């Protein structure tokens, strides 16, 4: 609670990984 | 240090896979421990990943070559050992550069698979 | 992830007669006598079948009303339209009678009275009653009495004919 | 070649202790082997054996947590190597304090280190732990 | 020379390996060419158990609303060299994992395959010596043990392999709802126009006494089990006769 | 009859009956039928070191429970 | 004659055991028949009972050597072949002398096993 008071290249890999995982999940659904 | 640790881990994985390959050929891949199946899958991806299209063999490969910076080589392999890419298809690692290229190829393969699934489903 | 049901592979189905339908005069009962997932008779046209349920003896002929009978260790008789009698002995199970003219008698064990013998049961009954005397507790006595009831039914079944 | 029993529990830890990069001083090596021999490392995971050894040699948990009652037997007294080489570890002069130090080191190590190590889930923490253990192989 | 004889010794071992493994095909070939008998005498057994339990329900609503143990009973072989069936049913089990899902598997392979993966969803499994014919008593034992894992179980499932043909062994399922839920559905199928095909069957049971219904439920449940194991043995033998040929086309290229 | 009061289930009752019916069969034919009246099945849970633990919530031997 | 017959039986059993070992690796110990496993169990004891600590290799082994008389060896193997010691643990025949030493080692093995059971029981 007291923490609340006061308080990019790797992102691209994460973004691509999420998209691929989403596509692999979507194909499973239908 | 990160480069050294990653390299040794890769060697250990490949070394174990070679020993397991003896059993696989004779009996079959399905006669193994479930733990060893995970190692086999990771090792096979490593073997495929080690391949690289060279810019001098654009004729024999039919594909544009790649130049992989050492920092991307270390990061890509280190993540693969951790298992964060287990969901990725095995063939996505074949004839590519860094991890980013692997993901892009996986995306295209997923799109093609989704198209095929849609065509099959629409056939109903 | 789904999985097909095992009955879809078992495409054979039961035919139930809609209640709001005309009646038919049937001279044959389609009997299905089964033991441990193995039919000794399959959709066999017979004249009649006699079965011993808990309440008593039932004589099932074609057109018998829909009913479910819990069998007891006892003989079972099948008489064909030709005039031939075949006698089995069952240790238990269920008998489903359908008004469409079918009777599916599923039993845990169904052995011809042919294969059975009386002489052995006579000494078995003597020793089983002897062991009932040595039965440790109430549970053991009940189990032994289960043995004694079946044996006497077998002995009585054979002595009948 | 042919089930967690004592020979199988200690055998793996002995193998892990055999990984080295530089020669080890006799006192450090003999003590570590004795600890694994008498089951002091049974509760320690195989992956953490080298880290356990590093703390035993280059650190002293008992002094860190103020629970050290031994008079002379400490791993920082390098002169004990020749006393050990003379009387043997399984002698009344050295055996009594040797067991006490190992018992304290094991209890402190399990309580304060292994518990936290088994509770790490963050990727940053996991990677940091991996570097530590690999470094411990090349240190002791 | 030793180097030359090293290969000779290595080839000496293989000749025995092919020979022993050939014998496994010879033996199993009998067990398949003998238990082949059930391909004909099957399917005319569970005629009436369909109405009792055949319910093509969705695969999400069934497991999402689990307020009681969903104890499972998968069917697996004791001997290896069986193919992936002893871990194909393991993949299906994973796809339907849940908090309630407990497992009580059949066979040594399942006693150890669902052990490692789920040290929580496991109370025990059964080893059946494949010596006598698969009989009702074995199925009764499976049901009795299943009830005493969690008597208050929402459902008891069985995953078994169906031997469609010599080369086809599909994965099939028998879902058995506990007494309370089954009688509730039987009540609805009787009174309501819904579940027409079950209307006559349901009302013919409500007439009788309860104990008969309870025995009816247990009896048909046993038959389904005795149809799962008898079908697993056929699939087993038919997968240790398609995999062994897959091991005699490797020990002959080595 | 009296076995229900003791908690014995109907399935166990069937096992006893089939156990005793096969007993009366002729010695010549007993072999075929005795292959359906032998409880060769036993239970065990992964113990954890690599062994097993016999968890038998059901009495196996049907003749003598 | 007893010496000749015992030796030949040992050799035949060892030869048969090696043949079974090929089966045991392909099928597994479970598949072996009742007779075969008895041969396996007896043969393994023979293999280990042939071992013997020498009086000159005490430094190598760390145990005192044994000098087995000719008659003791023949009798010990003869009983083993016919199953007189089928219930003795297998390891009791490892690095020992005559049959008497086997029994003493088995007794020591039993005592230590009991102590371990007692320690486990207290836990
Ligand atoms: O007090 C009662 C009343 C009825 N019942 C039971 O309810 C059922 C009603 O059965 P039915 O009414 O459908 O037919 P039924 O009398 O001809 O039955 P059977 O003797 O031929 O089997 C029968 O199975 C009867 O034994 C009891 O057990 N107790």
């Amino acid at each position: 609670e007291a923490a609340e008071r006061n308080p990019t290249g790797d992102n691209a890999r994460d973004r691509l990984l999420k998209e691929v995982l989403a596509l692999q999940a979507r194909i499973n659904q239908r | 240090v990160d480069h050294y640790n990653v390299a040794q881990d890769v060697v250990q994985m490949l070394t174990k896979y070679r020993e397991l390959q003896d059993i696989i050929a004779v009996l079959g891949i399905d006669e193994l421990s479930e733990e060893d199946k995970l190692i086999v899958d990771r090792a096979r991806k490593l073997v495929k990943f080690l391949s690289q299209p060279f810019q001098v063999a654009e004729v024999f490969t039919g594909m544009t070559g790649h130049y992989v910076q050492l920092d991307d080589t270390i990061d890509s392999f280190s993540g693969l050992l951790m298992g964060t890419y287990d969901q990725v298809p095995e063939m996505a690692f074949y004839m590519v550069g860094g991890i980013n290229s692997v993901l892009e190829k996986a995306k295209k393969m997923a799109e093609e698979a989704a198209e095929l699934e849609k065509m099959r489903r629409a056939r109903v | 992830h789904d999985l097909p049901e095992g009955f879809e592979f078992m495409e054979h189905k039961v035919v139930n007669k809609d209640i709001h339908a005309p009646h038919e005069n049937l001279e044959t009962l389609r009997l299905t006598l089964t033991r441990q997932d193995e039919f000794l008779l399959r959709e066999e046209p017979v004249k009649c079948v006699t079965v011993t349920g808990t309440n008593g003896e039932y004589g099932i002929y074609p057109g018998h009303a829909y009913k479910i009978v819990q069998l007891n260790p006892s003989p079972l008789t099948v008489e064909y339209t030709d005039g031939t009698t075949k006698k089995y002995f069952v240790s238990g199970g269920f008998a489903h009678i359908n008004n469409e003219g079918s009777c599916d008698v599923n039993t845990v064990e169904c052995t011809l009275l042919d294969d059975l013998d009386l002489a052995i049961a006579e000494k078995e009954l003597a020793a089983q009653q002897a062991a009932l005397g040595s039965a440790k507790d109430d549970k053991a006595k009940s189990v032994v009495e289960i043995r004694i009831s079946v044996i006497e039914a077998v002995i009585a079944a054979l002595k009948h004919h | 070649a042919d089930v967690q029993t004592i020979p199988m529990i200690r055998g793996a830890r002995f193998v892990a202790l055999f990984n080295q990069k530089q020669p080890s001083y006799f006192m450090n090596a003999i003590v570590s082997l004795y600890a694994c021999l008498n089951g002091y490392l049974d509760d320690v995971k195989v992956q953490y054996v080298k880290f356990y050894e590093y703390l035993l040699v280059h650190r002293d948990l008992g002094i860190m947590y103020g629970t050290a009652k031994n008079k002379f037997f400490y791993m920082y007294v390098q002169e004990l190597n020749y006393l050990i080489r003379f009387f043997t570890l399984n002698s009344p002069i050295l055996h009594g304090e040797l067991e006490e130090m190992l018992k304290q080191h094991t209890h402190l190590f399990l309580q304060h280190y292994q518990s936290k190590m088994n509770a790490i889930k963050s990727e940053k923490d996991v990677k940091a732990l991996k570097n530590l253990l690999y470094s411990c192989k090349r240190a002791v | 020379s030793g180097k030359l004889r090293l290969y000779k010794e290595k080839l000496e071992g293989y000749n025995r390996f092919y020979s022993i493994v050939k014998t496994i095909k010879m033996v199993t070939l009998a067990k398949y060419r003998a238990a082949q008998g059930r391909i004909r005498t099957r399917d005319f057994s569970l005629r009436y158990t369909e109405l009792a339990f055949s319910k093509p329900q969705a695969s999400r609503d069934a497991v999402v609303a689990a307020k009681n143990a969903l104890v499972y009973i998968p069917i697996t072989t004791n001997r290896g060299s069986c193919g992936a069936l002893n871990s194909n049913i393991v993949r299906c089990i994973d796809s339907v994992v849940s908090s309630k899902m407990v497992l009580m598997p059949v066979g040594k392979r399942g006693i150890d395959s669902f052990s490692k993966l789920y040290p929580d969803e496991f109370r025990y499994g059964i080893i059946n010596d494949m010596k006598e014919s698969m009989h009702f008593g074995y199925a009764t034992f499976v049901i009795e043990n299943a009830y005493e894992v969690s008597k208050d179980a929402d459902r008891y499932q069985v995953i078994f392999n169906r031997f469609v043909s010599a080369g086809v062994q599909r994965n099939a399922v028998y879902n058995i709802p506990s007494y309370e839920k089954w009688k509730e559905d039987l009540a609805d199928a009787a009174s309501s126009d819904n579940q027409k095909n079950r209307y006559l069957f349901a009302n013919a049971l409500q007439n009788e006494e309860e104990q008969l219904i309870r025995d009816f439920f247990d009896f048909h449940a046993a038959l389904a089990v005795l149809n799962a194991v008898g079908e697993n043995e056929l699939s087993e033998q038919a997968a240790r006769l398609v995999a062994v040929e897959g091991q005699l086309t490797n020990i002959s290229s080595l | 009859s009296s076995w229900r009061d003791h908690g014995i289930s109907y399935l166990k009752y069937l096992n006893v009956c089939t156990e005793t019916l096969h007993s009366t069969v002729k010695e010549s034919r007993r072999a075929k039928y005795e292959r359906w009246s032998k409880p060769c099945y036993t239970a065990q849970r992964p113990d954890g070191a690599g062994g097993q633990e016999t968890i038998d919530k059901v009495p196996i031997h049907t003749k003598d429970y």
